[PDB]
């Protein structure tokens, strides 16, 4: 233990040149991959926008062509999963996480096309899912693909290129380089023992990917919130309160996502036909709801600015919350390819804004702006459900850019992570791999 | 960093006005702005405030729509509208830039002020009279002269002896209002050697009535 | 609605004294602020959040207190330290100021330089007669002026107005004006202006005869 | 066999640890704050004392020197006498403490480092407050472990980490950078640990609050919102990174080699040392007048450099002079970190690169200020080899998130070339040198 | 988001003038600002750029202070002052907000221009005369009215009809120079069942002499 | 300073045609932008970074090229594209523009609408006399106006002026102004203005007489 560390402190931060180059290509692929995926989802959402114009007079035929249009796409996605790669439903992050524990295989030859085209369908129909799921897993696999294609020996290479794939994947999903990197080191690392994940590699991966994303989808931000106001010290306690709320609600949400997977399993039994049909029913509901109420359906990256600015009434907020809790469960819990991250940012935004609303009229002394409580609460559901606060907090900070709110955000985050623990809750991405592994063995 | 409020003066009871406050030396957006008034004698009282994005405007437990605070960040200027005016509204009006420390908000930087007289009385100019002393009293070592600015409305007037150059040992007494007109007097103590040998003058300005007058103090023959 | 009240309404102290005002609130106060106002100039931020000097405020000033009573304080008070100090909270809503405390430069006593003036040859033309009497430069501020028209007391048509404390020498001045009609004035000869101060057990009489 | 242990009991920190974290941070906070006020106070005295002799020029250069000299000596002594393990930064010492290869003699180090650095920093030496606050912080974390008798490798390693964290935070008002420091660098990265990240947060939060209760409303570095970085411009940041990558190990040599050359001067003798100390400390307070830019923390020339107010000449000079004064202060065991002086070195070098780039590429519409900010944490990348920590540290201090891609690039570019030109994490090379004299 | 250049017009050879474009609708700092020329019916030619903090100001191959480009972020205004003006400077001056895509900078948003005429001729306001049908209108579907703008000095003028409420049907013909005076006419066509029925007004504006004439087409009675 | 030179200086085409103009650079430039300058308006950022469209530019447009050659292509031009287009580079300081390509529209025949207007009251009052003729909305652009005072031909004092092509109808308009002294214009009675155009074999005439 003694001479071991001595001198061997050299060979800290000594990543093999081969791995570093391979990370560069991994990122570059995950980049373009993510970009192409993202353009695809846009194009398809737009077709359905154009198709709703060929039927903009006949109102009941519109409600139809919206539903059926999202329905057909959902079904196509649900199918492409159930038929060719079952392990590519849901987010797929717990699958990538298992792959780091070598408890799950990375069937890239399958998942890549399945997740890509698969999600490209669920997201396309305007389902309440995030592009993270796809790009993080697609990313992770793209990392394994290049491992194989180049035959790279060692636990270092395998784990590193898999991580840096998952990283560049999350990065390209949010244009959030740091968030990507931090995702790995804070959370995505096999946190039961040490790893051979070279952080310098993750970097290069993330860099390349982020550039690839910026070569195309740039000059415009995913979330524009403008520079919100500051947060006076005598105001910080209000964020610890909001945190606690997220902390009690965090596990409650984690139950529903889990329990809902169960309840929805019955409806189809595991039957690839009842499933794909149940899928297109939800996917259809989404494209329909994405018209009659757009704020109840879709990624959620739209109501974020509109909520932060406080353009929603307290009523419309409470409604959007309930509706989105519902539509988020229906889309994620039901195996549809697509992450739960983005929907969680919206839910947190919306709830933070609601808290802000109330806080504003209870404390005119404090000179509050609900918009700061929105931004503090934005990554707060990610803290009490994913239990990855530092990741969400930097994710938010990279997207909303209001660093003056770092103290309040860190507090709401920690406040959420703490109460999520003490109320008896568990990292959602861990409780999901805990199940798919438990169900796997209990099936022997 | 200068705040410059304007737009106060004489208004008839029941009338309205638009006090303005123009900002400079700082980003006028970013800041909460405020109006605080001081009723002569009395003390300080807060009217209201308005944030940068005009999404919140708070007024004092003043009654239903008395004031209307608004801001135009484009010109960097804060407005106050007072309608249905009264005696009560006769005060000096300050705009102030709002800030904080520990977050218990304070009134950061104030402006000079604008005065708003609310009364029925008509703007009349002042009649200006010299106060030379009579040869009854002693020519002395120190001679005291004077000026009576009688019966003008409203405030202010400005008195300054020998184009304000002879500033050494002047007194101006607070004007007094009697029967809807104002009266005040200015003193000046000068060496026996300086007057009547040299000309002491009394410069009075009441611009409310576009009056500029200068009354030479000559001895009583 | 929170109400703040300051202990000395007015007060006096000599350059290098221990000046200590107060601000007491009807209910619970937190982190109060202090503003200094000189005559004819905008209030300025002095102390804040219970006791923090502003960027230029000399180190002799200091705040303190809590809950219901706070205090501004001066070690080695100065001349330029004279002004009105308004405390102000925002601990609650809405915010509120105090009454003010006027701090004033206490000096050695001075006897009023009394001066009396006959109406102008101009005021009389147009039927007015104001006899002005200037009681200049005196400490303290208490004074009683009284008029005598042909040795007889007169209380009707008098108008007094003191200046605020002089900057040059921290005195006081005082102005009595007696206004009569041109006739009312011309029906008498000796006009007397009698100033009673603390500086003497005998009033300073200053008069003139139109004869 | 039990192929489970599964997943629940991830992020399950014992309530006791979490509360103790809160207290650790609060202490490290106030401690940091007090330390910070002290250094200010003392710099101020020497500022006032230079006024009582502002007419006699040669007597001034004397009262500056001797003034910093006396304070330097005080600090160097407080170390050599009562706690030798509190010289230098003290980060390697805190790192060893996580590997259980160094002891945390808090009863000694706390007062030694505090008052010790308080002297070296006070005299206007080229050292950062991190050294003190990080170590002080780490020890404060162990003090409360002991005083409350907390069993387990978890509690020990956690409270020690969160102390060093809250310590780095309070030193820069950089909450994220604090947390990142542990997780990115400060974790014993040879195996897994029981460092509870949730605790580190709590610690950092409390500390950061404590710092903001006092030293707030004003920033350590104000740079304003710099311009943006067009994609066709990024290559210039990879170039700059490479430069920091080649220079990184070269600087690492000198810091190390200079410790050696300076050891001879005193032999290890606590008198020749304390005297040679006050010689440099004296040189600093002297230099901190005749040219303030070559002496002190460096948080002053940062804004002045980023704005490009220095000529190309004055930059190269400031660079050389600061390379010299940085080594003399750190390599010579004086209590006080090397982080801050590295930020200034990087700022200065970035600005110089920016200067050139600006007149080589009018097409790119460059502003040297961006290359300054990219370069700021670049030496921290090529020497400490902790780029994620430095990048977030700069980003938290300079607040130009639009420059994140360029910063990440310069950073990586430095970390890469530091490796390939054969260099090593300086805070590892120092712990390695100290453990290689314990065994060899 | 608008750019409004101005202070162009007439300059004597060797003289100097300060063009000045006022920006609004976008944060005027954060933006490099530029100036481009267009000689009458010729091509665009870049003059100079200037960064937000006025610390980098490049010009095209020119002399000592031929051009001097300033900028006042307090007023969101850009200045260009050309001195020793030779006739090649007779052009339309555009101020352009600059930006990039991948990085190679383009002229993002352009102003409307100001014309600078390097000549001697005295500035002359137009004479605006109404052209109405010849007391015997064929009374067809439409009626064609016009008003003629004669003898004015620098270009341009800007004719419009019924303050712009008459949009369609208008043709302003390019001016023609004849003995150092410009002359143009504008043509409007309206439904015959709409005039003299309703009033048709010719709004001529000559910015250089600050004159603005509003002629009403009087049906030859 | 790269010298950019543009394809045709002027080029006709009829709505529907695929149109291409090219931008050629002396040295080697990359990522060029294009500007559209419709008549009497200011340049508008049309295409940028070689082939990206400024938001609001119709999909009919596209950019391309590389070394020293670049092109702007309208796939099925529309009549509303009538403009002078300018390419510009800034890949090598100082940036530089091309000379412009003036795209003209080809379009079916349209006959002019001639309108005659006597010297006005106000004008004669000042001594002058201009008779104005308006040939409106014709195409092609070649027209021959011809002035006949009292049957006889006039050419002394006539001035002409054409508009650019329109961006909706792609037509032209012309005006001819005969300028005479008052006395001059008065020593005649009947005025005529003869318009000759491919659309009519026999010239179009409008005329007014003082009687
Ligand atoms: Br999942
Ligand atoms: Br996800
Ligand atoms: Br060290
Ligand atoms: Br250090």
């Amino acid at each position: 233990r003694r001479r071991q560390l001595i001198r061997q402190l050299l060979e800290r931060d000594k990543t093999p040149l081969a791995i570093l180059f391979m990370a560069a290509v991994v990122g570059t692929l995950v980049g373009l991959a993510a970009v192409a995926f993202d353009k695809g989802v846009a194009w398809l959402q737009n077709q359905r926008m154009g198709a709703l114009v060929h039927t903009a007079d006949n109102y009941p035929l519109l409600l139809t062509v919206a539903f059926l249009c999202s329905a057909v796409l959902a079904m196509f996605g649900y199918f492409l999963v159930r038929k060719y790669a079952p392990e590519a439903g849901g987010s797929g992050i717990p699958e990538i996480e298992g792959a780091l524990e070598d408890q799950r295989p990375v069937r890239w030859w399958r998942v890549l096309p399945v997740k890509f085209f698969g999600g490209l369908g669920t997201l396309g129909g305007g389902m309440v899912l995030g592009r993270e799921g796809p790009t993080v897993q697609i990313g992770g696999n793209i990392g394994r693909m290049v491992l194989d294609i180049f035959r790279l020996k060692g636990d270092e290479a395998r784990h590193t290129l898999l991580a840096t794939g998952a990283a560049a994947g999350l990065a390209a999903a949010f244009n959030a380089p740091l968030a990507g990197i931090l995702f790995i080191i804070e959370h995505m690392r096999p946190q039961f023992r040490y790893t051979l994940i070279s952080i310098k590699a993750v970097f290069i991966g993330v860099i390349m990917s982020t550039i690839m994303y910026r070569i195309f989808n740039h000059e415009v931000a995913l979330i524009d919130v403008g520079k919100l106001s500051d947060a006076p010290l005598n105001t910080l306690w209000l964020y610890l309160i909001l945190g606690i709320i997220f902390g009690i609600f965090g596990p409650i949400f984690n139950k529903w996502v889990l329990g809902m997977q169960d309840l929805l399993h019955r409806v189809h039994g595991g039957n690839i036909t009842k499933w794909v049909l149940m899928g297109g029913a939800i996917g259809g509901l989404c494209g329909l709801l994405g018209f009659v109420a757009p704020a109840t359906s879709g990624g959620g990256f739209n109501l974020i600015p509109i909520a932060t600015a406080g353009n929603f009434s307290m009523g419309m907020l409470v409604f959007i919350f309930v509706a989105r809790v519902i539509t988020t469960l229906l889309c994620f819990s039901s195996g549809a390819p697509g992450g739960i991250f983005a929907p969680m940012l919206a839910l947190g935004t919306v709830l933070g804004t609601a808290f802000g609303m109330v806080a504003v009229e209870l404390f005119p002394q404090y000179h509050l702006e609900a918009g700061t409580f929105a931004i503090a609460g934005m990554g707060a559901l990610l803290a009490a459900s994913i239990r990855a606060p530092l990741t969400g907090i930097i994710l938010v900070l990279e997207m909303t850019d209001n660093y003056q709110l770092i103290l309040p955000m860190i507090i709401t985050g920690l406040g959420a992570t703490l109460l999520a623990q003490f109320t008896g809750g568990k990292p959602l991405y861990s409780a999901i791999l805990a199940r798919t592994l438990a169900k796997q063995e209990a099936e022997q | 960093v200068r705040l410059l409020e304007s737009g106060g003066g004489l208004v008839q009871p029941g009338g309205s006005l638009k006090l303005s406050c123009a900002a400079s030396g700082f980003d006028y957006s970013r800041y909460w702005m405020s109006w605080v008034r001081q009723a002569p004698g009395k003390g300080l009282k807060w009217i209201g405030e308005i944030n940068p994005v005009s999404s919140t405007i708070n007024y004092t437990p003043s009654l239903k729509d008395k004031f209307i605070i608004s801001r135009d960040n484009a010109k960097d200027t804060l407005y106050l509208q007072i309608s249905k005016v009264r005696s009560e509204d006769t005060a000096l009006y300050y705009c102030a830039r709002l800030y904080y420390g520990y977050g218990y908000w304070y009134f950061d930087v104030w402006g000079a002020g604008t005065t708003v007289t609310v009364s029925s009385a008509k703007t009349t100019p002042p009649s200006v009279y010299p106060l030379a002393p009579g040869s009854a009293a002693a020519a002395a070592s120190m001679v005291t002269l004077g000026c009576l600015v009688k019966g003008y409305f409203p405030e202010p007037v400005t008195v300054t002896w020998n184009s304000g150059s002879l500033a050494a040992g002047v007194h101006t007494f607070p004007a007094v209002l009697q029967a809807a007109l104002y009266t005040l007097s200015s003193s000046v103590t000068v060496p026996s050697s300086s007057w009547p040998s040299e000309t002491v003058t009394c410069n009075v300005a009441h611009p409310a009535s576009s009056t500029k007058v200068d009354k030479k103090i000559v001895p009583r023959a | 609605d929170i109400v703040l009240t300051q202990s000395p309404a007015i007060m006096s102290a000599a350059p290098g004294d221990k000046v200590t005002m107060t601000c007491s609130a009807s209910s619970s106060v937190s982190y109060i602020h202090w503003y200094q106002q000189k005559s004819g100039t905008s209030p300025k931020r002095w102390i804040y959040d219970t006791s923090k000097l502003t960027s230029g405020v000399p180190v002799r000033f200091s705040g303190s207190g809590s809950g219901t009573s706070y205090s501004l304080t001066i070690n080695t008070m100065e001349a330029e330290d004279a002004a009105t100090y308004y405390c102000q909270q925002w601990s609650s809503h809405p915010q509120t100021f105090g009454g003010g405390t006027k701090l004033e430069i206490l000096r050695a006593d001075a006897a009023p330089t009394v001066s009396i003036f006959p109406p102008s040859s101009e005021q009389l033309t147009s039927g007015g007669a104001s006899v002005v009497c200037f009681l200049n430069n005196f400490y303290p501020k208490d004074i009683n002026v009284k008029w005598k028209i042909d040795g007889s007391e007169r209380q009707n048509g008098v108008l007094n107005s003191w200046t605020d404390q002089d900057s040059k020498d921290s005195t006081y001045s005082m102005s009595s004006t007696l206004t009569l009609t041109k006739d009312e004035y011309e029906r008498h000869n000796s006009y007397t202006c009698e100033a009673t101060h603390k500086t003497s057990t005998s009033p300073i009489v200053k008069s003139f005869n139109r004869a």
